[PDB]
RNA sequence: AGCUCUCUUUGCCUUUUGGCUUAGAUCAAGUGUAGUA
């Protein structure tokens, strides 16, 4: 219920890694099978 | 007539159905014909009259 | 330095770095 | 037109097809 | 037809406005969601912009 | 520690994860965060 | 065979036949298209436009006669009257008004 | 008046979220120091 805590000029490493993981997970779209199929299509084109 | 035709063009911009667009594109293509070659049609009319009278 | 940062992070910021971090033939046989 | 299409098939060259 | 396709892609390639999407298809879907839902959800957008009342 | 006072960084990550995931999926939203449970994120929202 | 009554497939196949200068093939195709879908005015409009572009004014007239046999909307009658008014031919436009 | 150039506007959907069930079901975590030189 309390409003917030203001930030710092010198961020701690926990906010840095949390923001980096949020950026990494905020853009993930595909699953394992779609990623595997894209990688296999790239490998098949390379082999051809 | 020009102002009422352009007003009808503005009123007909929204997609109503496919026959309306068909009429619009046909009118546009007939406009892009230009003037017909009436002298040419005169020549094939005379030539067809000649060969049909020979026939 | 525990003063508030001048550029406060928002969610659309996270969206902005989320967006940015995403032939001739010799013969007829290969034709 | 069938004969002309046969002629165009028998003389096709994949040289100017690369440019659009 | 090719000229109209190229012009539509060029006009869709501009990042004018707030970004919410993550992909190109996401951008097109969010544009469609706007084009239908502004007239019903502009009040909610106002509430989100102000940071206060519904 | 699981809990604690809420920061602005945690609040903005919560809002971004709500944007990407919705309101019926709080375990993923808590998995973006580090010190907050799904119930704590839901209560903060 | 998969999509018999698709007007877009008919239009693209007539166009693909025309852009390779296969005129008689495409005219057979347009006959098939206006036989299968006589109530799609797009196919009739393309058919009269194609046989007006290639000269052939009596052919355009007999295609319009088939279309008028199918009793279309007022737009096709106006198009037929405009066809006959363009190349002189006012009395035949009078029978078209009849 | 028409033709062309650039811009604007309208129309435009142009690729513009394949299903189902018990929201299918679940899901904290190593550590993290430093009297005296």
């Amino acid at each position: 219920t309390k409003p917030a805590r203001p930030d710092t000029i010198d961020l701690d490493e926990d906010e840095k890694e949390m923001l980096s993981e949020a950026r990494a997970r905020l853009a993930n779209t595909q699953g394992k099978k779609a990623k595997r199929k894209a990688r296999e299509r790239q490998q098949e084109e390379s082999r051809r | 007539k020009r102002m009422k035709k352009k007003e009808a063009h503005r009123d007909d911009t929204a997609f109503r159905d496919y026959a309306r667009e068909a009429e619009k594109t046909y009118k546009r293509q007939i406009r892009n014909m230009g003037a017909p070659d009436l002298e040419k049609y005169m020549r094939e009319k005379l030539s067809a009259i000649e060969k049909a009278a020979a026939a | 330095n525990k003063a508030p940062a001048p550029i406060q992070i928002s969610a659309e910021q996270l969206l902005r770095e989320a967006v940015d971090r995403q032939q001739r033939f010799a013969d007829l046989e290969e034709l | 037109e069938i004969a002309r299409n046969e002629w165009q098939r028998a003389h096709f060259d994949p040289k100017k097809q690369q440019v659009g | 037809s090719l000229k109209r396709r190229r012009e539509k892609l060029a006009k869709s390639g501009e990042e004018h406005g707030d970004v919410t999407y993550i992909n190109e298809k996401n951008k097109q879907f969010n544009a469609k969601l706007a084009r239908f839902y502004n007239k019903y959800t502009a009040e909610i957008r106002d509430s989100f912009e102000r940071g206060t009342m519904v | 520690v699981k809990g604690g006072v809420w920061t602005n960084i945690e609040d903005e990550i919560l809002k971004a994860a709500v944007s990407k995931y919705g309101l019926n999926q709080w375990a993923r939203v808590s998995s973006l965060l580090a010190r907050k449970t799904p119930k704590q994120c839901k209560a903060r929202w | 065979d998969v999509h018999p009554n698709n007007t877009q497939l008919w239009i693209r196949y007539i166009e693909a036949e025309l852009k390779n200068r296969n005129i008689n093939h495409a005219r057979n195709l347009l006959d098939r298209a206006v036989t299968r879908l006589p109530r799609v005015s797009k196919l009739w409009y393309k058919y009269v436009y194609v046989m007006e572009m290639l000269g052939d004014i009596p052919g355009t007239r007999q295609v319009f006669d088939r279309w008028m046999k199918w009793e279309p909307d007022e737009d096709a009658w106006n198009a037929y009257i405009k066809l006959e008014k363009r190349y002189g031919e006012y009395e035949r436009a009078r029978q078209i008004f009849a």
